[PDB]
DNA sequence: GCCCTGGAGAATCCCGGTGCCGAGGCCGCTCAATTGGTCGTAGACAGCTCTAGCACCGCTTAAACGCACGTACGCGCTGTCCCCCGCGTTTTAACCGCCAAGGGGATTACTCCCTAGTCTCCAGGCACGTGTCAGATATATACATCCTGTGCA
DNA sequence: TGCACAGGATGTATATATCTGACACGTGCCTGGAGACTAGGGAGTAATCCCCTTGGCGGTTAAAACGCGGGGGACAGCGCGTACGTGCGTTTAAGCGGTGCTAGAGCTGTCTACGACCAATTGAGCGGCCTCGGCACCGGGATTCTCCAGGGC
């Protein structure tokens, strides 16, 4: 009988690695394509700097995070241990965004 | 002759550039004059907050057993103080990562 | 061939600030640009509400009063009383000097 | 000309933010939802740092119009000047 | 035999009245005498200007709405119609304030 | 010398509030919890008004006091000067 | 002799003021110079703002029968706009009261 | 027989806007104080924009396109676009006049 | 027995007359905007250098993807009970109208000292080199932890 | 028969050795900060006025406080089914390292036209001052909505 941890113990590990480390969590390469495919829609021919993209995917990533911890409390509000789009949804709502 | 030139850093007993802040207040547009002690206030009061923010890091560097401060540990400084995380409460640093925080009702039962 | 135009950073003066408070500790360029930022972001604000300061009360210098005053409505609480003690002092030895 | 590049945010690393987030469990409908979410949050961004751009009548987006842009929409960055 | 409405219509009938209205919902002489005991605090023989006392009492409401609209979201989330303290919490929470 | 003021932001006035807000149905723990938030957000804008009537070596708080007050905590308030 | 005076509102055809919106300009602390076409523009810019929360105010006053504006129909006007809503996020208009909206579960089950 | 100071504001400028929008239509003196504070607000929000775009780019002047890419950045969308319209309108006008 | 009308009863709305006070128009007047020149520098422009951004390409492997399986979590349903709503009664203090005193905001005048501006001079700070050591990377190991089966009170 | 260790598998924290590139420090030089003045107006100060904040007082009534059913909503429990987590094998593109090319960022030198400034002039806008009509208010009747008690399927 091989080896199966339960279903969330990963989970947990994961949660403590990441929060435990620095390094951004999205490829490089098809953010940059995102990133670009966007500012295709404002002006063409436009160039990057590296550091002008690695900016973007700075903030990005911090404000998804900042988000997912919302939506946590959000779904832990409503008594689930499960995020939804509804718990984001409420998240935004609440900030201001929607 | 003149006197031997002696920075108004010296003068406040300051490390922050007196001269260079009274610098960039007259030619930040502020106000149309700028009064001989507000560069020295304000020279005083940045580098009290970058003493704090560096005393805090550098504790965080040493509990790491790191020499160096990195990203890492200003962002563990700004967002275990609370003031300093009051006063940056709307800004990212970059690599900061977050701060190590699992809600209880997620943990296993015992 | 030509040297880059030289471009003015406070990397110097938070490295003394940091030989002062940790004597053997270091910090890495990354760290040390976000210091920087934080150094401009700061000066940006007080030096922002000293001016609004300055045109509610129809007054055309900015002065230690109004720099006071803006780390009173910037700053919370100990970080407020302390900054305030350090501008004091700074500002009685540098009258007392010259 | 790029087409249908928000696909590369995967769904593993949405699982990565939401982790970092602290999150334990995700419903299977979140990343559709999370990737219009970064879409609008770019969107703003991008359409700011270009406005910058072009009024300084460049043709590059540099990291000081990205960290303007963060700084216009309250979102000040530090560590990119 | 006395004439009663339901439990609800009545907080509906009133809903409906109080968002017609844009009256001032607290009484002014307990709100003034709150001003000036928190003021009191801050500066001994303060005077406010009456316009000023209404300035902070239509800041006051209009805060004390926003964040009941946000509470009252975040209890529809959790599948009630009552506003409990923890939605209110939470509401702050995900606002930025605690 | 005041005291126990906040007690004059009675359960109905409360109520009120929460029905120009839309809610329905109120817990009785709601008054006590809404007390101290009303009174952070008094002290916090209160305190930055008397900062700015101290600046201008007055003694009187005046509404443009509370209205710079209120918009640098980013709440603009119109109709008042 | 001296030509004729014209204000610089009646040669961009435009209600604000742009010599008080110049001298605004100049007086504020904003740059060292202001151009000869900012205050034009600026002001067009604020008369245009004015005139769409303005039309949309006093459609807000007639539905309610009223010949006079007042911070009501400002609200209404504000809040019922998507774009002016989104300027004015943040800015509280006082005795504006709030849009009629109750949620859609509190309504009794008919 | 003190005559009070003179306190300029927009509201006879509002005054005309609104006779050019709803001719049979007035407006009270607490809605004329919220126009005038809203026309105050969104000037200084275009010049502080302004002047820290011609400080961006290191220039002394705020010029009409400063102030139109003030304008981009600051209005959403559709108003913003009406709003550059306006102003371009309104300089070529002058400038065909003197 | 459960549900659909159908009147009571309450609340809300619609009409109309009153009256008042604030919007709106008008009148001096003054001060700020306009006119008309002058000037000096900010910025527009052209040319040039060379940085770095884009494009490509081969390879290695880390990550994504697709799938299977099971389990634990979401969610619906049920029941209890208690706590909040609706309402009638009693109490309280808000509110309003008025009067009066004087604290202090606001204005005026004046005078001086503090800051801008200038010019000269040099040292603090920036760009550039350079070397070594702090940290990044295996690598093997010693735990620390999770999970199921098993033995047992 | 349901509960606590045994131990095995798995993962992670922890010395230990290599290595390298980024940090820290030294050097040269140049530009901006300091020193030494002068000129003028911003502001500090004193005197004065009046307004508007506070304090009081008494009458009226709206509203708060209180108490009391009672219902309906909060919450706990339980069951069930599916959808998400874990792990495994396969695929695929990301990352990395190099090479190459040129677009455009960034700088520099000219020069002009645009804005600051200044002085004279005058009308646009502001305060003050009436004054009437839009709105508040009040009362009364019409309409709508809620709700339960009984008639009917």
């Amino acid at each position: 009988k091989p080896h199966r941890y339960r279903p969330g113990t990963v989970a947990l590990r994961e949660i403590r690695r990441y929060q435990k480390s620095t390094e951004l969590l999205i490829r490089k390469l098809p953010f940059q394509r995102l990133v670009r495919e966007i500012a295709q829609d404002f002006k063409t021919d436009l160039r990057f700097q590296s550091s002008a993209v690695m900016a973007l995917q700075e903030a990005s990533e911090a404000y998804l995070v900042a988000l997912f911890e919302d939506t946590n409390l959000c779904a832990i509000h409503a008594k689930r241990v499960t995020i939804m789009p509804k718990d984001i949804q409420l998240a935004r709502r609440i900030r201001g965004e929607r | 002759t003149r006197a031997k030139a002696k920075t108004r850093s010296s003068r406040a007993g300051l490390q922050f550039p007196v001269g260079r802040v009274h610098r960039l207040l007259r030619k930040g547009n502020y106000a149309e004059r700028v009064g001989a002690g507000a560069p020295v206030y304000l020279a005083a009061v940045l580098e009290y907050l970058t003493a704090e923010i560096l005393e805090l890091a550098g504790n965080a560097a040493r509990d790491n057993k790191k020499t160096r401060i990195i990203p890492r540990h200003l962002q563990l400084a700004v967002r275990n103080d609370e003031e300093l995380n009051k006063l940056l409460g709307r800004v990212t640093i970059a690599q900061g990562g977050v701060l190590p925080n699992i809600q209880s009702v997620l943990l296993p039962k015992k | 061939k030509r040297r880059k135009t030289r471009k003015e950073s406070y990397a110097i003066y938070v490295y003394k600030v940091l030989k002062q408070v940790h004597p053997d500790t270091g910090i890495s360029s990354k760290a040390m640009s976000i210091m920087n930022s934080f150094v401009n972001d700061v000066f940006e604000r007080i030096a922002g509400e000293a001016s609004r300061l300055a045109h509610y009360n129809k007054r055309s210098t900015i002065t230690s009063r109004e720099i006071q005053t803006a780390v009173r409505l910037l700053l919370p609480g100990e970080l407020a009383k302390h900054a305030v003690s350090e501008g004091t002092k700074a500002v009685t030895k540098y009258t007392s000097a010259k | 000309v790029l087409r249908d590049n928000i696909q590369g945010i995967t769904k593993p690393a949405i699982r990565r933010l939401a982790r970092r987030g602290g999150v334990k469990r995700i419903s299977g409908l979140i990343y559709e939802e999370t990737r219009g979410v970064l879409k609008v949050f770019l969107e703003n961004v991008i359409r700011d740092a270009v406005t910058y751009t072009e009024h300084a009548k460049r043709k590059t987006v540099t990291a000081m119009d990205v960290v303007y842009a963060l700084k216009r929409q309250g979102r000040t960055l530090y560590g990119f000047g």
